[PDB]
């Protein structure tokens, strides 16, 4: 979820 | 060298990551990384984090073009709100799918180049580097300020993860409110990741 961690 | 300078501009270029339908982004250039001059750090229409891409290098990037519009600096509206925001702990509310709260825990890093009504800040649980219109949130709730509170820039890095490689990376930014925190560009991916270097 989010961006990259 | 690039013998124009396209910090400030507006660019937009293909992203070619395989035979498939081609998706175009728009974006603005905030800045060229000092130690490293091909990598350019971008804020992309619709994107959230910032993007560090060697723009001309990078064979994803296809079609690149610079629009002749630059992008004028928008004066502070609160000048000291937005710079007493700098650098303090904060809880970030975003609201999500479903419309429930989503409370972030993050850290305000810096006033972002060139698109000025915009602040550069990371969270605890994703270090790498957002990009928000900070006052507004702050005015509507949404942002809290929370009480709590020898450059290595230029240098190579590497990390080890679960399998045990090398990462291998560059310090590009340290950031003048809390000088212990740095930006760092890793070969492999083009989000700017936020550690705290010199913490023992």
């Amino acid at each position: 979820v989010r961006k990259k961690r | 060298g690039s013998r124009r300078n396209i910090v400030g501009c507006r660019i937009q270029h293909g992203w070619k990551e395989g035979n498939g339908p081609v998706t175009q982004w728009k974006g603005t250039v905030l800045d060229q990384v000092p130690v490293n001059p091909s990598l350019y750090l971008i804020k992309y229409d619709g994107f959230d984090c910032v993007y560090g891409l060697e723009l001309n290098k990078d064979e994803r990037v296809s079609a690149l073009e610079v629009l002749p519009d630059r992008v004028a600096t928008s004066r502070i509206s609160d000048a000291h709100l937005a710079d007493t925001m700098i650098g303090k702990a904060v809880e970030h509310m975003f609201e999500t799918e479903d419309g429930s709260k989503d409370e972030w825990r993050g850290m305000v890093l810096a006033r972002a180049p060139v698109m000025n009504t915009w602040f550069y800040i990371t969270y605890e649980k994703d270090p790498v580097l957002y990009m928000y219109q900070l006052l507004d949130d702050y005015k509507e709730g949404d942002l809290r300020i929370m009480p709590d509170s020898d450059s290595l820039v230029g240098k190579q890095v590497e990390y080890a993860k679960e399998d045990g490689s090398k990462r291998t990376g560059m310090v590009i930014h340290q950031v003048e409110a809390k000088p212990s925190v740095y930006f760092i560009k890793f070969d492999d991916d083009f989000h700017i990741y936020v550690y705290d270097l010199v913490k023992t």
